[PDB]
């Protein structure tokens, strides 16, 4: 390898201020360029800024309101972003990537989504979803787990920490009561349940929470 | 090896250090200009290659003053070092006409 | 500033055909045109560079064409996997610039929901809630109506529904319909429900199950 | 001369692939590009690439799915097209032609009619069409010979092997049942019929076949 490793998440009062990190590792030149992109949900990616670690220098958009300062470390290769003052626009994920001064954003860090809210972080609670008694099987069986009453977004499901990718749904978190719920879905063939385990992986960035919950037939 | 030949060997050297330099501060210069184009480093390369020849193509040039600071010296290396090698073939010919005079 | 315009903001293509995204620029860029793909929850990978140039790694399927200010990039041949939004990006001038967005659109054959009924776990009764999940998966075209019913009735209050994008596996659809009541609420009914009204079939798709 | 000879015709399997030549003659320079161009039917013409035979470097049409592969023979002044992986998309006619390096085609070759299908070449059957007995002649009198069953594309009709043009329609062929038929037509003075003879020569290049017929009056 991960070229850009960025914090999954923070949660930040109206007002208050954030710096965002962006440790970066592959090769390193006196000519790379850290470039900032902010994405509004459901909205296009927006060139925040840039700068060069070696020098120091940093350049921002000037057609949108100056939130951002771009620092860097050159010692631990990790280039910082200062949103200050921020509100509800200011909610969005935000991408660094790296540039070779030729021009094209070869690679991205993962984001760091940053909610502005008075809200309090709240973990997650997860709860299996196995079918019921009178349920018939096919040949695949469908699974879940339920994530709800967490606050901010986001979380990252994974089934069976990530050796289960074909067959899975993860629906969009609904917000209810400044706490968020989603769910996310699972199928396999009918025969290799519960023989073979089935685990749903949890992780809440903004709480540094991750539980498993096995997902096994109702008793 | 005579003054001239190791001159020009030197200015040479010190033309391509001045390219590179170069090069790398435009863009430095340049970017944070709206409407700036001298700013990646292959064309700033190229950029660098053409200004200090004067050849003036004119698909690139800086907009800032730090940019034009840049572009005054790149020129002045390459005029000056071109110049030195014109000095260093006048010395050539000038000794090849003494001898073939027996002075 | 260099604007970067990319009409339509949508593309609806057949599986297998070829496809064409354009961008175009307020003024002419030369080939300082690069092409990024971000599918759902992703960030973005480069495709293309400067207008036409492969990257390592990138599907051969991939190709861009154009100069000055009409740019392409085409896939020959569509599959699932290509559902995505595409960005354009120049670097002619400063400051960097990208597209508002093209989004890739499969239309495949309908396919009916399958659908899956879950009762509340013990463990959420055991804090005092139980939510009822219902997911209707794999389903195309994408417009579909989930009913409850608790006991025979419609029931319309405590009901939150979730909808997933076009699913970059197999271009279908899935949806999450989860009914939500207090232990109490959900201890006073027997029998709970979920109807699925879809295209592919003129007779609802039901689930339920009886707490008993 | 004729300065670029294509081979009149190419079937082709929809996925297999084919080589078009063309042999260049008259002057040739260093300085010389050759090009090839795509004209489906009732279409115009679409530029596919180039090459340089004196130093072999290609370049080609990117806004289209790369088909082609270009080489040339610089002993035998040859400039070869490798098409891989033909669909129906491709079926069209393709032109070589010489560009001196100063930006415009001086020649062109004749063209290569390419048929992708899965259908296998038939030469045609030629037939005599001679007046009825009871057909009254004016001061000139029609003749003409049908040709049917033919497959692929395209057939060349000359009347007097080439002798006689004035007067002359061919008209374009209908396709029935995986075959193509056209007829074509000739008027001359009705005195100069039958005691100077008339003939039509059909050439259809993907059967390698040419075969007269005199037109004569019914006996």
């Amino acid at each position: 390898q991960v070229q850009l490793q960025q914090p999954g998440a923070e949660l930040v009062k109206p007002g208050a201020s954030v710096k965002l990190s962006c440790k970066a590792s592959g090769y390193t030149f006196t000519s790379d360029w850290i470039h900032w992109v902010k994405q509004r949900p459901g909205h296009g990616l927006e060139w925040i800024g840039e700068i060069i670690p070696s020098y120091g220098r940093a350049n921002y958009n000037e057609k949108i309101q100056k939130k951002a300062t771009l620092t860097a470390d050159k010692s631990s290769s990790t280039a910082f972003m200062q949103l200050s003052s921020l509100t509800s626009e200011d909610s969005a994920v935000y991408y660094c990537a790296r540039e070779r001064g030729d021009g094209y954003f070869a690679v991205w860090g993962a984001g760091t989504t940053v909610t502005v809210s008075s809200a309090k972080t709240t973990p997650p609670s997860v709860y299996p979803l196995a079918p019921g008694s009178a349920a018939q099987t096919n040949s695949m069986v469908t699974l879940g787990c339920l994530v709800k009453g967490y606050f901010p977004e986001p979380v990252t499901v994974t089934w069976n920490s990530g050796s289960l990718s074909s067959g899975v749904h993860t629906f969009p978190a609904v917000l209810q009561s400044d706490l968020y719920t989603l769910s996310s879905s699972v199928t396999v063939p009918s025969s290799s349940w519960p023989s073979e385990t089935v685990t749903c992986n949890v992780a809440h960035p903004a709480s540094s929470t991750k539980v498993d919950k096995k997902i096994v037939p109702r008793d | 090896s005579a003054l001239h030949w190791r001159a020009a060997g030197a200015a040479t050297v010190l033309l391509v250090i001045v390219l590179l330099a170069g090069s790398y501060l435009a863009v430095l210069a340049e970017r944070g200009a709206p409407g700036a184009q001298l700013i990646t480093y292959p064309r700033a390369l190229w950029w660098s290659v053409e200004t200090a020849t004067t050849v003036g193509y004119g698909d690139l040039y800086p907009v800032t003053l730090w940019g034009r600071c840049v572009a005054v010296v790149v020129m002045v290396a390459g005029i000056t070092s071109f110049g030195l090698v014109t000095a260093a073939l006048a010395t050539w010919f000038v000794g090849r006409e003494q001898e073939r005079r027996g002075h | 500033d260099i604007l970067l315009t990319q009409s339509p903001a949508i593309l609806s293509v057949s599986p297998g055909e070829r496809v064409s995204f354009s961008c175009r620029a307020s003024q002419s860029i030369g080939t300082d045109i690069h092409w990024y793909q971000q599918r759902t929850n992703g960030s973005p990978r480069l495709l293309i560079k400067y207008a036409s140039e492969s990257i390592s790694g990138i599907p051969s399927r991939f190709s861009g064409s154009g100069s000055g200010t009409d740019f392409t990039l085409s896939i020959n041949s569509v599959e699932s996997e290509d559902i995505a939004n595409y960005y354009c990006q120049q670097s002619n001038r400063w400051p960097f610039t990208f597209g508002s967005g093209t989004k890739l659109e499969i239309k495949r054959a309908d396919a009916a929901p399958t659908v899956s009924i879950f009762p509340p776990s013990s463990e959420q009764l055991t804090s005092g809630g139980a939510s009822v999940v219902c997911f209707l998966n794999n389903f195309y075209p994408k417009d579909i109506n989930v009913k409850w019913k608790i006991d025979g009735s419609e029931r319309q209050n405590g009901v939150l529904n979730s909808w997933t994008d076009q699913d970059s596996k197999d271009s279908t659809y899935s949806m999450s319909s989860t009914l939500t009541l207090t232990k109490d609420e959900y201890e006073r009914h027997n029998s709970y429900t979920c109807e699925a009204t879809h295209k592919t079939s003129t007779s609802p798709i039901v689930k339920s199950f009886n707490r008993n």
